[PDB]
């Protein structure tokens, strides 16, 4: 019989992880000082990892990757992909990107492009290689990065979507990519002029709140999805754009494995992660962004987090809805 | 060559230094009635061996070492021990009634009638030197003697002998071995007055040899004698440079030097392989690239913690046996490629190496098999700070309740020290934290 | 490390009389006081609770007190009664009648010089004095009034010794006399203050043992004290015995009390026994472990769940895994997570035993200070103020000298340690 | 990697290897301190003695 602690309660996706693993009866909840647990769900900021693991007789978990910050902070992740080798400078999947602080000398790349003669960019959106200008004038580590022009427009409405995978890495490795991911589309078909209004270049769901007039919520599910790109485009979700998704995943999380992994340590480490896609006209995927704390979509909560108490804690513990990515 | 003089402080500390010059005399051929027959300079010498040695005139070779406690059960097994012989009975100094594993108690009550007497005897062993260089003071963190003693006795130390270096061998609490509740009391009491006082200091957290010994060795239920035959051959590991010939770690002054650029991080990790089993009927000798390899796992730590999540000061690999230059340098290439190795900017990226032809010794009937080589890393890393974490909570969770703080104000101890000192502790785990973040 | 031992009253000298039998056997010290034993681990903490005398025999370092005569004679016509120093029998004729003020004011102060001669007699011959150790009920006149004038008079002499004490809990199942509740309530005032341990042996646990679980329906003092000796055993085995822990008196008080006044201990005892009873199946650690922590196990009338345990000290003896005797305590705690405070990390010590006490092969012995303690005294206290609100049996005392303004006053410092548990009950 | 500083003997041999380069109280206040707790300690088992005689 087992026992958790929660830490973090304005966690969505972890608020339904205590509840399922205390409906299975063999699970008690502590209060969350309580050092004598076998699991901990963790607060997102300073999160004790020094103090796991020391307890006798308590084989100690903790849903958070001590590290996985370089993968899910956007200064650090243009470092890791720079910086590591199985990434490299010619990664071919993240969008050229440099870390200006309030190596400013990117010019270089971005007056040679009006040497060459496109060239808007993103912190926020401009031209002109100057917002620069909003990036001292806000005072924080700030990403420049080359903003992508022909997007792959959805008909009708000729909007623009990024999509969110749910990817969990369990104690031992293992990559494992929810099978449900989800387009964020945006409803303002898309304005290669004014960059200025960004409702129709940021697809992000608190952006857009004409919300909600192709499909619920701004959220298109990979079924759709999967059908659209059959009847418009004579492909699959598979072929075109899971494939590079599934090499994206697994490269990001390869690369930081000997500094995360908790194979031989005295305590255990799971972890949900959010990858947000672009997809350009070619049917090309770019990373955008790695969530380290990611909230779900409202359908697939139950399922995901189910999952999440089958492979990350119960295996750990004894009392699929997931693609392996082997390696 | 310059004399050091071991102090050994409490129970942790003399059981422990039994099992170091145990394994001193059998490394140098030193017979258990104080005869080596190998040194041929009858009633002195400057050799290496004399910087633990001296010797009379009618060859005996008698540990510079002083041995307290305040209660005699522990040291009483020393003057009828098998090594009876070694030590002159000034060597040994007990009181009658223990520290009730009260710093109070050991620091302010009973240490202030017996500090004089034990300042007395190890100045009877510092006038035999012709250069002493320092102390080497070996304590547990938790006993109420081995905290509160050692750090009245490392004040006084730093009056005496204002020039000399002083290192430490501490023991680190773990309940899996704890004899008392307020151990972390003890342990950050011990580390704030005695901080400003020590050079180096060398913790072994009694939970990771505890774990090594169930792991490597075995041995279901470890008893101090298994933890401290395995502590002892890292003691032994670590002192070697000062016993033996060599160009590395020559002098107390040396380990300051290479280890601690910064005077509060003072605290090196030591990492120890291979740890093997004399059971064991069918062993696989450890090629140089495998131990040293093992220097990197934190299974193998004197200490439980990432390094992975902290930045390298400086490092040392120590190696006992088959051992040359080259395969050090190839095995050091193929793991700065594998593993998460951050120095600080302001420190090279690099290792300093010594090598001892002799593999390690192993006392018979113990439970460390032979190998041929061994190594022991010596790493000033900030991922050691994790241990100051994991005490300091320890610490608040009691003291915001004020529980037992009565039986050490009882003693004369003010409550304003127990903040004063959790204060300097708050103040450590933040240098580490500046330096390794 | 020598302890000193004291008994005083007719239970105090009863239960005393019973711990020294128990323990000259474990030691294999006859009623003669000569050795006569297989082991040396025997041996090794013999002086702990033992003289030397010259021929090789040991007497007990144990001063046996009565302002009755006869207890005292039938302790020297008990079996081992010779054993004990004949200068160290100190007794009046008069006897206090259930009377504290009598014990505590007026004939116990007659005595308490002759008994304080003693004690300072064998502290002059200790080595290293741990401290005292004392029998008694709260109950009666003797042990409870005259006890405790003890204590106070001992902590003036030997303010840097421990003070602990065997203080016998009075319960109307088993109950002498009405002004019972008085007498406890004035002790207990008493030891707050004076004792730096006391395990709280309550007669109404003794009797519910004996009846429900034990199948006793017509329990004796004999029934009762038979559990009082297991869990005197029990409770000083660590004293008696090499331990890794090397405990002693000092040592016990420092890590299971973190605050002074809250030292009053709930004993538990596995496997539990009638006397001469049969015990063929050995316990295993499981089970040893599980009913040590029940309820239906506790020397003191409290429910266990109805608090937290602040600290815990379990002694296995025989011969048994350590490893799964911690696997198991470390499993209890686990499983009972709430009972046991979160702000005193490793509150639970375990120490281990080779040898096992008589008739078995296997025990558990349990010290708890637990917040539960409270019901104890709660109890007292009801009947303390359901007889003193009329002012009921009051001249019993006053007749002695005594003001109500006492009675006052021992009753507020009871109800002021009941809430005092109450609050970290709720930490 | 750059091996420096190799020293050899009969007993073994010691080296460097660079893989990159960068980028006290006096005895009075003591006798002070151990006396200011003393008295303390005095102070408290005065006041226990007195409030014993009362
Ligand atoms: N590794 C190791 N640890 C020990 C040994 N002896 C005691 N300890 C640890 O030291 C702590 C207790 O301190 P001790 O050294 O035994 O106490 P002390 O220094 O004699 O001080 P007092 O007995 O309180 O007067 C506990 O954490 C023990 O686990 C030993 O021989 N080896
Ligand atoms: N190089 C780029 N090129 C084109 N569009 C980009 C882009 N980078 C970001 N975007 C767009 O901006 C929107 C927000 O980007 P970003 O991922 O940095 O914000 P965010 O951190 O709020 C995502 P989440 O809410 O999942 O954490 C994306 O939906 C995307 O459409
Ligand atoms: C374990 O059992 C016993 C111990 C002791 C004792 O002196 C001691 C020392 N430390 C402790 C101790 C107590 C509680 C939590 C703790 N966390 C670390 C140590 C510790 N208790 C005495 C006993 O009987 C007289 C006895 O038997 C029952
Ligand atoms: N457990 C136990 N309790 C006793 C024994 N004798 C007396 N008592 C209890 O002690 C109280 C009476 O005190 P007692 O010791 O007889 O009077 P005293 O001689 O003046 O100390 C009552 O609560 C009795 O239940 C005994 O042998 N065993
Ligand atoms: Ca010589
Ligand atoms: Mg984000
Ligand atoms: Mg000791
Ligand atoms: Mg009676």
């Amino acid at each position: 019989m087992y026992t958790f602690v929660v830490r973090d309660e304005n966690s969505s996706v972890y608020a339904e992880v205590s509840r399922l693993l205390l409906a299975t009866g063999q699970w008690k909840r502590l209060r969350k000082d309580n050092p004598r647990f076998n699991l901990m769900l963790g607060e997102r900021n300073r999160l004790p990892f020094g103090r796991l693991g020391h307890e006798p007789g308590l084989v100690q978990l903790v849903n958070y990757y001590r590290g996985a910050d370089k993968l899910c902070r956007k200064a650090s992740l243009v470092k890791l992909i720079k910086t590591s080798p199985e990434l490299s400078e010619s990664c071919t999947w993240f969008p050229e990107s440099y870390v200006i602080y309030p190596r400013e000398v990117f010019l270089a790349a971005y007056n040679r492009r009006r040497e060459g003669r496109g060239n808007v960019w993103i912190a926020l959106i401009s031209s002109e290689a100057s917002e620069l200008d909003f990036i001292d004038e806000q005072g924080q580590v700030h990403v420049i990065q080359k903003y992508l022009e022909k997007p792959l427009l959805l008909e009708p409405g000729h909007r623009k979507f990024d999509i969110r995978s749910w990817v969990l890495v369990d104690h031992l490795y293992n990559i494992y990519l929810y099978r449900e991911g989800v387009l964020r589309t945006s409803s303002e078909p898309y304005n290669s002029a004014n960059f200025q209004d960004k409702t129709c270049h940021l697809t992000n769901h608190c952006i857009q709140k004409n919300y909600g007039r192709y499909e619920e919520g701004n959220e298109m599910f990979f079924e759709e999805f999967n059908q659209y790109l059959m009847d418009a485009l004579n492909t699959t979700l598979e072929n075109s754009i899971l494939l590079q998704i599934k090499h994206i995943i697994r490269s990001c999380l390869m690369c930081i494995e000997p500094a995360i992994s908790t194979k031989h340590l005295h305590y255990q480490s799971f972890q949900l992660f959010g990858f947000d896609f672009m997809v350009d006209e070619e049917l090309k995927v770019w990373l955008i962004e790695v969530n380290g704390a990611p909230a779900c979509a409202q359908k697939l909560y139950a399922e995901l987090c189910q999952g999440i108490v089958d492979v990350a804690i119960s295996s750990v513990f004894p009392l699929s809805i997931f693609i392996k990515l082997h390696h | 060559m310059r004399e050091c003089i071991s102090i050994h402080v409490g129970q942790a500390g003399v059981q422990i230094g039994n099992a170091c010059w145990e394994l001193y005399c059998l490394e140098h051929g030193i017979q258990p009635d104080g005869q080596m027959p190998s040194d041929k300079t009858i009633g002195g010498g400057d050799d290496s061996f004399n910087t633990f040695f001296s010797e009379t005139g009618a060859g005996k070779h008698v540990p510079r070492a002083v041995f307290v406690d305040l209660e005699p059960t522990v040291i009483d097994e020393v003057r009828t021990g098998t090594y009876r012989q070694l030590f002159h009975p000034e060597q040994l100094i007990t009181g009658k009634e223990d520290a009730a594993n009260n710093y109070a108690r050991g620091h302010y009550t009973i240490g202030k009638e017996i500090i004089d007497l034990v300042l007395d005897r190890i100045r009877k062993l510092a006038d035999q030197c012709t250069g002493l260089q320092g102390f080497l003071v070996f304590h547990s963190f938790g006993g109420g003697t081995g905290s509160g003693f050692t750090s009245l006795l490392m004040e006084r130390l730093s009056v005496d002998y204002g020039k000399k270096s002083k290192l430490e061998f501490s023991i680190y609490p773990a309940p899996q071995v704890s004899t008392a509740v307020v151990e972390p009391y003890n342990s950050i009491l011990t580390t704030h007055t005695t901080l400003e006082h020590s050079d180096c200091a060398f913790m072994v957290d009694n939970e990771a040899i505890y774990d090594i010994c169930r792991r490597n060795l075995d041995i279901e239920r470890p008893t101090y004698t298994n933890l401290n035959r395995l502590i002892s051959q890292i003691v032994s590991s670590i002192t070697a440079s000062l016993r033996f010939d060599g160009a590395l770690n020559v002098d107390l002054t040396e380990f300051q030097t290479n280890l601690v650029p910064y005077p509060r991080i003072h605290f090196p990790l030591a990492t120890y392989a291979p740890v093997i089993s004399a059971e064991k009927a069918y062993h696989e000798q450890l090629s140089v690239a495998e131990i040293t390899n093992a220097c990197f796992e934190p299974a193998n730590q004197m200490v439980k913690c990432d390094p992975r999540h902290g930045k390298y000061m400086a490092c040392c690999l120590l190696y006992r046996g088959d051992v040359v230059p080259k395969d050090v340098n190839a095995a050091i290439a193929t793991i700065k490629t594998k593993r998460s190795i951050q120095f600080v900017d302001w420190c090279p990226t690099g290792f300093k190496v010594g090598i001892n032809y002799q593999p390690p010794t192993v006392v018979p009937g113990g439970d460390l098999a032979k190998v041929q080589r061994a190594v022991c890393m010596l790493s000033n890393t900030t991922a050691i700070a994790e241990a100051w974490a994991r005490l300091d909570h320890k610490f608040d969770l009691m003291y915001a309740k004020r529980a037992f703080v009565h039986w050490y104000v009882g003693e004369g101890m003010e409550e304003g020290e127990f903040s004063e000192a959790r204060e300097d502790m708050a103040a450590l785990e933040k240098d580490y934290e500046e330096v390794g973040v | 490390r020598e302890i000193v031992h004291i008994q005083a009253g007719q239970c105090g000298n009863q239960i005393g009389a019973k711990f020294w039998e128990v323990i000259s056997d474990e030691h294999g010290i006859d009623p003669t006081g000569s050795y006569h034993g297989d082991s040396d681990l025997q041996l090794e903490r013999i002086n702990v609770y033992y003289n030397e005398a010259t021929g090789n025999k040991y007497v007990p370092r144990a001063i046996l007190v009565d302002l009755e005569p006869g207890t005292m004679d039938s302790v020297r016509s008990g079996p081992f009664g010779q054993i004990f120093r004949p200068d160290n029998f100190v007794f009046g004729q008069s006897g206090a009648g259930n009377n504290w003020a009598k014990g505590h004011y007026t004939e116990g102060a007659e005595l308490v010089d002759s008994v304080l001669d003693v004690v300072r007699k064998e502290s002059e011959s200790c080595d290293c004095l741990q401290g005292f150790q004392l029998t008694h009920s709260l109950g009666g006149g003797t042990g409870s009034g005259m006890g405790t004038l003890l204590i106070s008079k001992i902590r003036e002499e030997y303010p840097d010794r421990i003070m602990n004490t065997f203080s016998v809990m009075p319960s109307p199942k088993v109950s002498d006399t009405v002004v019972e509740p008085y007498n406890a309530t004035l002790s207990v005032h008493q030891l707050v203050e004076n004792t730096d341990e006391t395990y709280c042996i309550d007669n109404e646990a003794l009797y519910d043992i004996c009846f429900r679980t034990l199948k006793l329906t017509t329990p004796t003092y004999g029934d009762l004290n038979h559990l009082v000796s297991a869990t005197m055993s029990g409770v000083t085995t660590c004293l008696r015995f090499p331990g890794q822990l090397n405990a002693d008196l000092r040592k016990l008080a420092v890590n299971m009390v973190p605050f002074p006044r809250l030292h009053f201990f709930m004993p538990g005892f596995a496997p539990l026994t009638s006397r001469g009873s049969q015990q063929y199946r050995a316990l295993t650690v499981p089970e040893l472990t599980q009913q040590m922590f029940d309820s239906k196990n506790m020397m003191a009338a409290c429910d266990p769940r109805h608090g937290r345990y602040l600290t815990v000290a379990a002694i296995f003896r025989g011969r048994m895994s350590m490893k799964e005797v911690d696997e198991q305590m470390l499993n209890v705690q686990n499983k009972n997570s709430s009972y046991f405070v979160e702000w005193i990390p490793n509150n639970v010590k375990t120490a281990v035993c080779d040898i096992p006490p008589r008739g078995l092969k296997m025990s558990a012995t349990f010290i708890g200070n637990s917040t539960a303690i409270q019901e104890l005294f709660k109890r007292i206290s009801e009947q303390f103020t359901a007889m003193f609100r009329r002012k009921a049996f009051l001249h019993w005392y006053t007749g002695e000298g005594m003001d109500e303004m006492e009675f006052t006053e021992a009753e507020s410092n009871m109800n002021d340690l009941v809430s005092e548990y109450q609050q970290y009950q709720d930490a | 990697m750059e091996v420096i500083e190799l020293n050899k003997c009969t007993s073994g041999q010691s080296f460097e290897v660079i893989l990159k380069p960068p980028s006290d109280p006096s005895l009075e206040e003591i006798q002070k301190k151990l006396e200011a707790a003393e008295e303390r300690r005095k102070y408290q088992e005065a006041e226990l003695l007195k409030h014993l005689a009362e």
